[PDB]
């Protein structure tokens, strides 16, 4: 368990990939032309979990970029750390997908996903021992949402025996381009519920509403929304990237974080919230704040729900002793939103190294059965439209039947109730 | 915000506790079943003592001494007081008492019984389990209804010379609460209560038991004058204590209490080393009712002591208070006492 | 309280004291139950990469 | 002088045996090159010490030992650290990808691929001996290695050496340094398939461990370098009557005939004393009685549980330091007359005694002050089954809603071997009782 494979698929899964390596890139000191130039070694030992190590002792991300138009990543490789990726393992075509997620998964895609799984399958044989692949994509959209998930299945084929993850953003009608996303999002959980073992849910819907009301811009971009994710990222694999004894590997983390295959949907949390302060937070303030629902990625109260696993991290210099003593402190005064039926559910981990700007920070992984509220809003928002057949046509001109929307509508309503089930057990 | 379980729904004792606990609003109620408590009000059987004391973060409480059941077994109790050297043989407040089942006791019980068939003293004796009960002089009979029983039974002397109520000329009990917190202090409650009989004392009828068992359950039903001396046959401390000034020109401390406290702490500083949670994980305390008897001569007698006693109806809110006080909030602190604390240091 | 068998040596001593009287599976079916276990996993991989195929 | 092969396997396996043989080494005078100045016998010899090392011509010491794991990263700290030359490449075995916390993907899908290779290891150094008495195994409960594949191993080294004696170090899961909540599955598996091939377990829980660190010690927050030091100090005192010379447990064969009369009540509770800061300024050392005395308070026993509710079925006191048989008996007198001490009634109350005048050597550097007496005592009590209804419990409410378990079936094992391993624990928690308990 060592190597991982990222990938990023579309506008969407780009542009948090691309924020996400420039983050860790700069935590594990590489720079833009990937020469390493930190300090500590623990920013090395654990290196070659997302680099691969060139001539000259440069590295090079085991990164895959995936787009069926060049718009994007041609942004991606102007960008700060552009010129950081191997640049065949820049795969696109030049249709685009036009939000569809037909497109993606059955026509444009289908063209495009062998050339990728090509270079996937380059990476994969340099890898003394591939552990697994994590993706970046939307839901909402068509490449990385139709593609995305077409990805998933033919790497499962090819690799059936290993960890596929994925940081998967929700749409939202606050935060939306077409009236389709609910249609691209619910064909698209179909697929995650099936052939994915841990999910990350990053919901726009809360990413904007952290950005209006709490970071206090009146004026969310996705460039501010992306700010959330990229720290949200770093957190929870920090456990990955650097020496631990919890959840150090993809396997570890998914065995302690799922009970059920697939309630595999995670609820990720990150404190302090910050926007592009000199505040030194305590211990308290850092685990009252990560629990927060106001610092939730997916838009779900989790008092409405029980938290089957927890997994959490803690960056920077602090008492191993106060953190212990807090998270027992959160676990004894709040026992009822912890289900009794899975003993110490709550594991914790922490880090020496903090992420750029911050003394100290902590990143908060749930699997909740709150989340369902996510799925369930999906759920209204499909119904609204399929109900009247509404902007079908889109996808039936691409070959689709009504039917394959009547089953990924009752397997994500069956998830939902699989959520209710272990709410009241 | 503390925090707590009940696994014992059958409990009046803590049942009210409880409602106390509420009412401070600094104590939460979790399901009976949720580890992570401070306070455990325990069931009556089996009760996993096990597993306390292994939750971080958590000081644990229980309301019950592990291996306390060997002072509140009939079995137990006679077994206890015979092989404790600080009790011994030589027990002087203790009636003769011996184990018999349906290891065994009959062998000795015999012996003795025979000097008092030949000595000519009063040689009745009681028989009784851990309902159940024979009062008889024939011991032939006593050994016949224990093996016509399917459990382990005790005979006891049957105090053939008991104190008196005047007027009535009839039976007692005096009930007494003894609280022993975590840190083994002795709290004597300073209010008792007297089971009394309604019906006049007999010695020639030891079968019509309801003159000899004081039982507020017997009394309350086969008995035919429940009620008339006192509000459901149970005479309180202070009224007793005037009868004894008015009568017999003596105070309840001289003539008994002395006694009865001297008994309480004779019994638990005996198992003290073998039940105390002074170095424990978990830590425990426990209310017990010692049930005891006075004959004519003011001696009192120790008959048993119950490990899951019930309170007097008009006593529970100021005992049930008591034992938030002293037991748990001694614990677990909030944002002239009612009990007596048993400590003796006689040098020699 | 008897002491018995007390033996002495120049690194130390032992003894007793007393204050009381008295009152498997073969190679063959190992290895068969970790082909079973094998052979239950290539079974369950196969009914993916059939679903899979479909 | 007959063999002890000793055998560690994954991650707490590994580290605790580096902390063992680390003070072995200190106590035997041997160096980190493997070097013995006090040994005059160049090359080869038969003395006491030898049970556990080999020689070689040019005068190194070499550890009877094998280390396993089936990933490398922390093995491999044993292939660059201070004992690297200690240790024979051939000795320190490594996979890749590890059992990720997965008893089944330990013992049936990654066990089966390097059984074979272990055992041939393990044979190499059984070709070393002139009479080998059989195997000390270290190991963890939780982990996926130390649960799965130690069952696997203690299944074939029954079959390849069934005359063979075997002890069990075994570390009880705690939540406080616990890295998995499917750790009480892993626990009962493990013990459920390693029952009737184990003759002797010592269990530890880190929980016990953990909180001597923390009340003893003054560590705010121990590490496994602090618990593995005080848990290599109790291995240490347990195991010397084979490293030196003495009359009492001088085989394997002897753990089994005085601490285990029932064959599957074989897990003796282990506790030890005095532990004392070495950072503590002032300390007035603790007599024979005041050590002795501590070895019947629960807080400081290897596993928290409460002797006085069940029975002896015997006990074993082993001292290190300034000790003599007088001092004890009279602390055993004393002992007696204030504590609850209740043998079975088919067994006598007695002790059996060991001591050895050397006292407790501590690693340089380390958190244990050095004390002028210690000792650790090994009683069968009935109560250690508190820890076995503890592990049960956890075990029927995850088990119930069947959480995590498809991550066993997913490598193949069968959704039976639960109930049938809890099943045997029920049987294990009963004969307990029978053993411990009177009707009441
Ligand atoms: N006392 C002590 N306990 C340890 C140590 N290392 C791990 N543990 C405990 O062992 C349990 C996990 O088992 P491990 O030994 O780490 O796992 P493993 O044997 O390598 O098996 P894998 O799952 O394949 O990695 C946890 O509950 C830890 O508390 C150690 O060095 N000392
Ligand atoms: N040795 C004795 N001599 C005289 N009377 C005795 C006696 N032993 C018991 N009694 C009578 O029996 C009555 C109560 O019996 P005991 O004291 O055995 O409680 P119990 O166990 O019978 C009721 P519970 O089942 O609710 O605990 C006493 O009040 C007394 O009248
Ligand atoms: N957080 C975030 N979400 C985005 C971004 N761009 C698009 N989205 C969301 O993703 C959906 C559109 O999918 P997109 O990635 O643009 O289409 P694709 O290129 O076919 O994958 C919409 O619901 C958007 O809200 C971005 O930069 N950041
Ligand atoms: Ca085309
Ligand atoms: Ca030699
Ligand atoms: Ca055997
Ligand atoms: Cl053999
Ligand atoms: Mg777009
Ligand atoms: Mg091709
Ligand atoms: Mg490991």
């Amino acid at each position: 368990m060592r190597e991982i494979v990222h990938i990023q698929a579309g506008q969407c899964g780009n542009q948090i990939g691309a924020k996400f390596w420039e983050v860790i890139s700069d935590e594990h000191g590489i720079d833009p032309t990937g020469s390493y130039h930190g300090d500590s070694d623990l920013q090395l030992e654990r290196i070659n979990v997302y680099y691969n190590e060139a001539t000259g002792n440069k590295y090079v991300p085991r990164a895959i970029l995936v787009d069926l138009e060049p718009g994007t990543m041609d942004s991606v490789r102007s960008g700060p750390f552009g010129q950081i990726f191997r640049p065949d393992n820049f795969v696109f075509g030049q249709s685009g997908a036009g939000n569809n997620w037909a497109k993606g998964h059955y026509t444009e895609g289908a063209e495009l996903v062998d050339s990728v799984l090509d270079v996937v399958r380059k990476e994969s044989e340099s890898c003394d021992c591939l552990q697994g692949f994590q993706l970046t994509h939307s839901l909402g959209g068509g490449t990385g949402s139709g593609m995305g998930t077409l990805l998933i299945s033919k790497i499962r084929e090819e690799y059936p025996d290993r960890i596929m993850n994925t940081f998967s953003v929700m749409p939202s009608p606050k935060v939306s381009d077409t009236v389709v996303e609910p249609y691209n999002a619910t064909l698209s959980v179909h697929q995650l519920v099936e052939n994915t073992d841990e999910t990350y849910c990053i919901d726009n819907e809360a990413l904007y509403d952290i950005c209006f009301r709490t970071l206090k811009l009146t004026t969310p971009t996705y460039g501010d929304l992306n700010h959330l994710v990229s720290a949200t990222m770093s957190g929870v694999t920090t456990c990955l990237r650097f020496p631990g004894q919890l959840n150090a590997d993809l396997r570890k983390l998914a065995v302690n974080m799922v009970p059920f295959p697939r309630l595999h949907f995670f609820m990720p949390g990150f404190a302090p919230l910050t926007s592009r302060q000199y505040r030194a937070l305590t211990v308290p303030e850092l685990t009252q704040q990560m629990f927060d629902s106001k610092n939730m990625m997916a838009a779900c109260d989790p008092r409405h729900g029980r938290y089957l696993t927890v997994a959490a991290i803690f960056r920077g210099r602090m008492s191993m002793k106060e953190v212990d003593e807090q998270m027992l402190n959160v676990q004894n005064k709040n026992s009822s939103y912890f289900v009794e039926w899975i003993p110490n559910n709550v594991k914790t981990a922490v880090c020496d190294i903090p992420p750029r700007g911050l003394k100290m920070s902590a990143t908060f992984i749930g699997n909740s059965t709150a989340i369902q509220e996510l799925f369930k809003r999906i759920s209204e928002q499909f119904t609204a439209m399929f109900r009247r057949k509404a902007f079908l046509h889109w996808y039936t001109g691409e070959g689709m039947d009504e039917m394959e929307f009547t089953e990924a509508e009752s397997n994500m309503n069956d998830l939902v109730s699989e959520y209710q089930q272990y709410q009241d057990a | 915000m503390y925090t707590f379980v009940v696994r014992d729904e059958n409990s009046s004792v803590y049942a009210e506790v409880s409602r106390l606990l509420l009412a401070t609003g600094q104590w939460k109620r979790l399901r009976k079943d949720n580890p992570r408590f401070n306070l455990m009000l325990g069931e009556r059987n089996r009760l996993p003592f096990g597993r306390l004391g292994h939750e971080p973060g958590l000081v644990q409480l229980v309301n019950y001494y592990r291996g306390a059941d060997k002072l509140c077994r009939k079995a137990s109790l006679v077994k206890l007081i015979k092989t404790s050297p600080e009790l011994s043989e030589s027990c002087t407040w203790f009636p003769e008492s011996y184990v018999i089942y349906p290891t065994d006791e009959r062998e000795v019980f015999l012996a003795a019984y025979n000097r008092r068939r030949e000595g000519r003293e009063g040689n009745v004796w009681i028989a009784k389990s851990s309902e159940g009960i024979l009062i008889s002089s024939e011991a032939s009979e006593l050994l016949d209804f224990i093996d016509e029983q399917g459990q382990v039974h005790v005979i006891q002397k049957y105090l053939e010379k008991p104190l008196l109520l005047e007027p009535g000329h009839r039976k007692f009990d005096i009930r007494s609460w003894v609280l022993v917190d975590h840190l083994y202090n002795i709290y004597l409650y300073r209010e008792g209560v007297l089971r009394t009989s309604s019906e006049p004392y007999n010695s020639a009828n030891f079968q019509d038991k309801t003159c000899h068992l004081t039982n507020h359950c017997i009394q309350k039903e086969y008995s035919k004058n429940y009620g008339r001396y006192e509000e459901g046959n149970e005479m309180f401390f202070e009224e007793f204590n005037q009868y004894l000034m008015d009568a017999l020109n003596t105070t309840l401390e001289n003539s008994i209490l002395l006694q009865i406290k001297h008994i309480i702490r004779s019994c638990l500083m005996c198992i003290e080393p073998a039940i105390s949670t002074k170095h424990l994980h978990y830590q425990s305390f426990q209310l017990f009712g010692f049930d005891f008897m006075v004959d004519e001569e003011l001696k009192v007698w120790l008959i048993e002591v119950n490990g899951a006693p019930a309170c007097a109806q008009k006593l529970y809110a100021e005992l049930c208070q008591g034992i938030v006080d002293v037991a748990i909030s001694s614990v677990f602190p909030l944002a002239t006492s009612i009990f007596i604390k048993l400590h003796h240091h006689h040098h020699h | 309280m008897e002491v018995i068998e007390l033996n002495k040596c120049t690194s130390g001593q032992s003894f007793e004291v007393i204050l009381k009287p008295p009152s498997d599976p073969s190679l063959e079916e190992i290895q068969k139950k970790l082909e079973a276990a094998e052979e239950r996993r290539k079974y369950q991989e196969a009914e993916l990469l059939k679903h899979l195929a479909e | 002088m007959r063999e002890c092969i000793s055998i560690h396997v994954g991650q707490a396996g590994v580290q605790i045996g580096n902390a063992c043989w680390e003070l072995y080494c200190l106590e035997h005078g041997i160096q980190p090159d493997g070097q013995m100045p006090s040994d005059k016998t160049i090359g080869g010899g038969d003395d006491s010490f030898n049970t556990f090392f080999s020689e070689t011509g040019a005068g190194k010491h070499v550890p009877r030992a094998v280390f396993v794991d089936l990933e490398p990263t922390v093995i491999d700290e044993v292939r660059t650290g201070t004992y690297r030359q200690l240790f024979h490449p051939e000795q320190l075995i490594t996979g890749k990808e590890d059992a990720a916390n997965n008893y089944a993907r330990g013992h049936y899908t990654i066990g089966k691929e390097i059984i074979d290779l272990v055992l041939d290891r393990i044979r190499k150094l059984a070709d070393q001996c002139t009479g080998l008495q059989g195997f000390l195994v270290f190991h963890s409960f939780g982990g996926g290695t130390g649960s799965g594949f130690t069952s696997l191993l203690m299944e074939r080294l029954s079959v390849d050496y069934g005359k063979k004696s075997k002890l069990e170090f075994s570390i009880y899961p705690a939540p406080q340094v616990s890295t998995a909540v499917v750790e009480p599955y892993n626990s009962i598996l493990t013990t459920h398939t390693t029952l009737e091939h184990s003759d002797c377990a010592f269990m530890v829980d880190n929980e016990a461990i953990y909180d001597i660190c923390r009340r003893n010690l003054d560590i705010e927050r121990p590490t496994y370098t602090n618990l593995n030091r005080l848990i290599s100090q109790i291995v240490s005192s347990i195991t010397a009557s084979l490293r030196f010379d003495g009359a009492l447990n001088v085989d394997l064969t002897e753990f089994q005939t005085n601490l285990v009369p029932y064959p599957r009540i074989h897990f003796p509770l282990a506790t030890y004393a005095p532990v004392i800061s070495a950072e503590k300024a002032y300390h007035e050392q603790l007599s024979v009685a005041e050590i002795t005395n501590a070895c019947f308070e629960p807080a400081n026993q290897m596993v928290k549980c409460d002797p006085r509710h069940g029975k002896y079925m015997a006990c074993c006191l082993l001292y290190r330091g300034d000790v003599v048989p007088k001092d004890v008996n009279a602390a055993i007198a004393t002992i007696k007359t204030k504590r609850s001490i209740q043998f079975v009634d088919w067994c006598p109350t007695g002790f059996k005694v060991g001591i050895n005048y050397q006292p407790p050597t501590v690693v340089p550097g380390g958190d244990l002050a050095k004390v002028q007496r210690a000792v650790c005592m090994l009683s069968n009590t009935t109560a250690i089954a508190e820890a076995w209804a503890r592990l049960d419990h956890k075990f029927d409410l995850m088990y119930a809603k069947r959480a995590f378990v498809h991550w066993y079936v997913g490598e193949g094992m069968e959704e039976g071997e639960f109930s049938e391993a809890r099943e045997d624990m029920a049987a294990l928690e009963k004969d307990y009782e029978e053993v411990g308990v009177d009707s009441v």
